[PDB]
RNA sequence: AGCAGCCGCGGUAAUACCUGCUCCAAUAGUGUCUAUGGUGGAUGCUGCAGUUAAAAUGUCCGUAGUCUGUGUAUGUCUUUGUGUGUGAUGUUUGUGGUUGUGUGUGGAUGUAGUGAGUGUGUGGCAGAGGACGAGGGGCACUGGAUAGUUGGGCGAGAGGUGAAAUGCGAAGACCCUGACUGGACGAGCGGAAGCGAAGGCUGUGCUCUUGGACUAAUGUUGCGAUGAAGGACGAAGGCUAGAGGAUCGAAAUCGAUUAGAUACCGUUUUAGUUCUAGCAGUAAACGAUGCCGACUGGACGGGACAGUGUGUGUUGUCCAUGAGAAAUCUUGAGUAUGCGGGUUCUGGGGAUAGUAUGCUCGCAAGAGUGAAACUUGAAGAGAUUGACGGAAGGACACCACA
């Protein structure tokens, strides 16, 4: 394979090594497959900026731009969460 | 005064691993429960929690050290037959 | 022989004391076949050992006699030529002493080993 | 220090001798690499120039040295001249035999800096021509 | 010099810091210097023109508690400890909690 | 003089020296060796079937009851464990904190204690493959970190 | 001018230089330069040192090896030295020569140790019972002080300093009051008290995890000690991304002080100080004090568990014996130069210098490993008596005050 650059090998060595960096991880969680929460399956990718779908049952649901969920998404999902129990 | 002949009060403060001779600490007892009349067999530092089966009760409970017995229960300490 | 060492410091230890008894919490075989070689020469006076189903246990009189013992470790292979030159590193004078020895006849001090033709492996001494 | 144990004492041993320095500069080789004479107990070289130096304090003095060349390496060395008066026998361009002080490298009293002794001068005793048996060069 | 090496700490790494009352410097707790006092509320030299002043018939003066903490060079230079001899070094001095009143 | 520890403590118990048989039994002797065999095929552990015979029956040395140790009498029998005892509660111990680092990654406490439990583990695997209990080939089986 | 291996001598009063006498040691010999054995227990197998003199590694885990658990001695024969140990022998004596006997490395064949796994369960590990702990991660709440925003009151200064200046105040400061917002922190109780491998850890309640001790007729049966190579963790500052911003504050800047202060003291104002995810790998990371095992006097305490007039594991202070160069040490810095319990690491006069160079790791800042040429007679530890302090006390005096 490759030492320490990894996805971000199709890019020859063009573009400064600190921009190759940033490239990296957005690039793998972004082609990563996650496990659908409706079947159970691990079948979901991204259509487009904010759009994740599943192959088998073909449900959609909405997320980040290049990851299925952000950072600020998850502590408000739960401050709903925690209200309705309490 | 030779030190293998030890008192019998000196052999009461020693260490149970210390002593001159092996010989530890636990023995088996004998309970009796209440109005109704069996016998248990139990052991003095028990783990458990026992009770009788006539007049169903808890005459043995379990701490740190020796077994507690009951209030209105009396044991014995069992010998064995010759 | 980290037994037979072990008991050599409890014995200067109280030799020093001044006491009359020492009791030790192990026992084992070849301890037991060096301090009969220090009873049959005068140094002490008796021992006796327990039966407990543990590491042993022992009970030495000392005499008033003893100046020193000690162990030698590890346990060199001397040939008979070599006896000599082990006895002027250990022993004060040339009159008294003991060094004893493991070879295929038993546990023999020094002198029976001259009058034997034999050598082997050396334990450690006393005077 | 089992009986079985004399591989592991010779390479332990062995490490702690490095730290000698007088062994350390013949276990690797390097004890005539820098020495201006190599093996040589004595050497012959011609002379150049004649100079003063002074000594060091708390002594006041100024001994006479001169400024030669090694035959042997062209190497360039000051040497020191003893005796009383013995400085003017030798002239430029004399030929001189030096050798040692005799404490291991090192100078010794109060001459800073010098490591040699004019010996001989054109193949006669410099301690002689001082006490009047031979006759200068 | 001292066997304590200058503080009450044993068997325990760190032990955390304060912060000294008169300069403010960073000091460990069981190192610095510390007294505890109590003040009457009202000057002892004050007590006559306040008997007549009052209005109530019975009246208690009241009193505060204070702990402060100092560091060496301030506690030395300002004299509440001093040098003392090898051998009065190891004298100390404290309180009896189980004194009758 | 523990292994993973500069603690030395000397507490435990002291069997006596040349017991007997016991008199005071109440059951039989063949219908005590019935119910050692059935809590055996219920999979309750050796250690724990000795604290039910001397609290509950009066045994405190099956050796003088069953002819042998507990262990060499279920053997007879036909009850051989997979695994014995004391390798499978170490290759428990240490699933429980590899599950409990997966949801709590920070617990820096936990991650020092999943060293010393699993390096006691393959100490222990070593001993029963020099004596012939295990396949020379035995792995754990381990929940998976993330 | 010269001498002097080293210590040292010579400035008109040279036992040390130059010259003359006299004497000393060895003697057909006696001095110098260079290499090397001893000297050197200053390389340490026998047989050193490591609290402060040079030196125990920041902390645990762990493979090879060593040690523990379950390779020997000796008779007879044989094969090899020119050297040497030790007798005899008047080359006129002698170094010698001649001449008797012993010895050096491997192998073969007997005898002795030597008989073998058993049984038991002493170290460790695993499991039980009731207690104890500021051990750790996560969640939910809470307490006041600093700063600020905004309603009401007051009417000239407030702040800080050795003393002031810059700077803030009649668009109402400071002080007193009703409401709010925000970050950080967790006082007093709080100690020669507890826990954690160490670095470290003090609001309350839940939850998932954790340790050592104690108590016992539970299971197993030696499964262990140390540990180049390898691995994980690791104060504060720094660096990379995001969030946040009360207080304090490098750098910068003015005002003082000063002979001058790019400083101590102060005003304006930043990076940073906090959280999440990581990199890095250092400290007076200190008790400046490897790990495991055996044995050893008193007195007064603390903390946990169990018992009943005591025990086990830990721990603070003070006295002997003993040890030490001393200061000092008391579960060790003790157990004899009377020197050997198992197993590691580090030091070998000072300085050059933790510097060059090579290599491994890091975004960097750097870390790890680590010389020589040249120089030099001391550098250092602990204690003694003096002299001094822009050191602290207690006495005193109209050449001190009242
Ligand atoms: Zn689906
Ligand atoms: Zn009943
Ligand atoms: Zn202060």
């Amino acid at each position: 394979g490759t030492k320490k650059v990894g996805i971000a090998g199709s890019f020859g060595a063009r573009y400064g090594s600190t921009l190759r960096k940033r490239m990296k991880a957005v690039l793998e969680t972004q082609r990563a497959k996650y496990i659908c929460e409706a079947c159970g399956k691990k079948t979901v990718k991204r259509e487009a900026v904010g759009i994740w779908k599943c192959r088998s049952c073909r449900r959609v649901f909405a997320g980040g731009s290049y990851a299925k969920t952000t950072p600020a998404g998850k502590i408000f999902i739960n401050m709903v969460k925690q209200y309705n129990t309490k | 005064s030779d030190l293998a002949f030890p008192t019998r009060e000196k052999v009461g403060s020693t260490y149970k691993k210390d002593r001159l001779y092996r010989e530890g600490n636990g023995f088996f007892m004998y309970v009796r429960c209440g109005g109704c009349r069996h016998t248990t067999c139990c052991y003095s530092h028990s783990q458990t929690n026992i009770s009788c089966p006539g007049c169903g009760d808890i005459i043995l409970t379990s701490s740190g050290g020796r077994a507690v017995v009951s209030p209105n229960c009396e044991f014995k300490k069992i010998i064995r037959n010759i | 022989s980290a037994a037979l060492a072990n008991m050599c410091k409890a014995i200067n230890n109280a030799s020093r004391a001044g006491k009359r008894q020492l009791l030790l919490r192990f026992s084992t075989e070849e301890m037991r076949m060096f301090l009969l070689q220090m009873l049959r020469h005068g140094y002490i006076s008796g021992f006796s050992y327990i039966h407990d189903k543990r590491s042993g246990k022992s009970i030495i009189d000392l005499n008033g006699r003893l100046n020193r013992c000690g162990a030698i470790s590890p346990n060199y292979i001397v040939k008979r030529d070599g006896i000599e030159d082990f006895r002027t590193r250990l022993l004060p004078a040339r009159q008294f002493g003991h060094v004893l020895f493991n070879t295929s006849k038993g546990i023999l001090d020094h002198k029976e080993c001259l009058t034997e033709n034999v050598g082997g492996k050396i334990l450690g001494y006393f005077y | 220090p089992g009986l079985f144990s004399a591989n592991n004492l010779i390479k332990s041993r062995k490490a702690k001798r490095l730290a000698d320095t007088a062994y350390r500069k013949r276990a690797l080789g390097t004890k005539y690499k820098h020495s201006v004479l190599g093996r040589a107990p004595q050497a012959k070289a011609i002379v150049l120039e004649k100079i003063g130096v002074e000594a060091k304090q708390p002594n006041s003095a100024i001994r006479k040295a001169v400024r030669c060349q090694l035959i042997a390496t062209g190497k360039k060395i000051t040497a020191f001249v003893p005796y009383d008066g013995s400085v003017t026998y030798i002239e430029s361009n004399d030929e001189v035999t030096v050798e040692g002080f005799g404490k291991k490298g090192r100078s010794v009293g109060d001459i800073p800096g010098i490591r040699f002794k004019v010996c001989k001068v054109q193949n006669v005793s410099l301690h002689a021509i001082f006490t009047g048996k031979k006759e200068k060069p | 010099m001292r066997r304590n090496h200058g503080r009450g700490k044993k068997n325990r790494g760190s032990a955390g810091s304060i912060q000294c009352d008169k300069c403010g410097s960073v000091t460990p707790k069981d190192k610095a210097i510390k007294r505890f006092r109590i003040q009457s509320l009202i000057e002892q030299a004050s007590f006559d023109d306040l008997k007549q002043a009052t209005i109530y018939d019975v009246f208690e003066v009241p009193r505060m508690g204070y702990k402060s903490q100092f560091c060496v060079s301030c506690a030395c230079h300002a004299k509440i400890v001093r040098v003392r001899s090898s051998q009065a070094r190891k004298i100390r001095y404290g309180f009896n909690p189980n004194r009758v009143a | 003089a523990k292994m993973h520890s500069s603690g030395k403590g000397r507490s435990g118990s002291v069997k006596p020296y040349a017991t007997a048989f016991p008199t005071w039994l109440t059951k039989s002797v063949d219908e005590i060796k019935s119910d050692v065999i059935q809590m055996g095929n219920k999979g309750v552990p050796a250690p724990d079937i000795g604290t039910r015979l001397r609290d509950e029956y009066g045994i405190g040395k099956a050796s003088d009851v069953l002819g042998e140790s507990i262990t060499r009498f279920l053997q007879r029998n036909g009850v051989v464990p997979k695994i014995p005892h004391d390798l499978e509660s170490l290759v428990h111990r240490a699933n429980t904190l590899r599950s409990h680092l997966n949801i709590y990654r920070k617990d820096n406490s936990a991650k020092y204690r999943l060293i010393l439990v699993s390096s006691r583990m393959y100490r222990v695997a070593r001993y029963y493959k020099r004596k012939m209990r295990i396949p020379g080939n035995w792995k754990p089986k381990l929940v998976e970190l993330n």
